[PDB]
């Protein structure tokens, strides 16, 4: 985390810094978005 | 709803006070379950 990364969450790709969120998913959610339609967040398959 | 032979449901409980019909409001759904039955479905009962 706190760092630059190629990150690939099943399949969901992207780039960037991973922190830690304040976000509150839903128990179906997996991923957020932006206004962008690009991915503002997520969920990690191996942690909830 | 079937789509693509997935039967998707959403459901909400809330309490309510009230003997004559849906009270008049706004609440949401989230989803609980997704099947991939792939089943075609014309109709549909209920079980009391
Ligand atoms: C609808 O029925 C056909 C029968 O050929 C089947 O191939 C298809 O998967 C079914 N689709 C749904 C909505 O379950």
């Amino acid at each position: 985390k706190n760092k630059c990364v190629n990150f690939n969450f099943n399949g969901l790709t992207g780039t960037g810094v991973l922190t830690e969120s304040n976000k509150k998913f839903l128990p179906f959610q997996q991923f957020g978005r932006d206004i962008a339609d690009t991915t503002d967040a997520v969920r990690d398959p191996q942690t909830l | 709803k079937n789509i693509d032979g997935y039967f998707k449901i959403y459901s909400k409980h809330t309490p309510i006070n009230l003997v004559r019909d849906l009270p008049q409001g706004f609440s949401a759904l989230e989803p609980l379950v997704d099947l991939p039955i792939g089943i075609n479905i014309t109709r549909f009962q209920t079980l009391l």
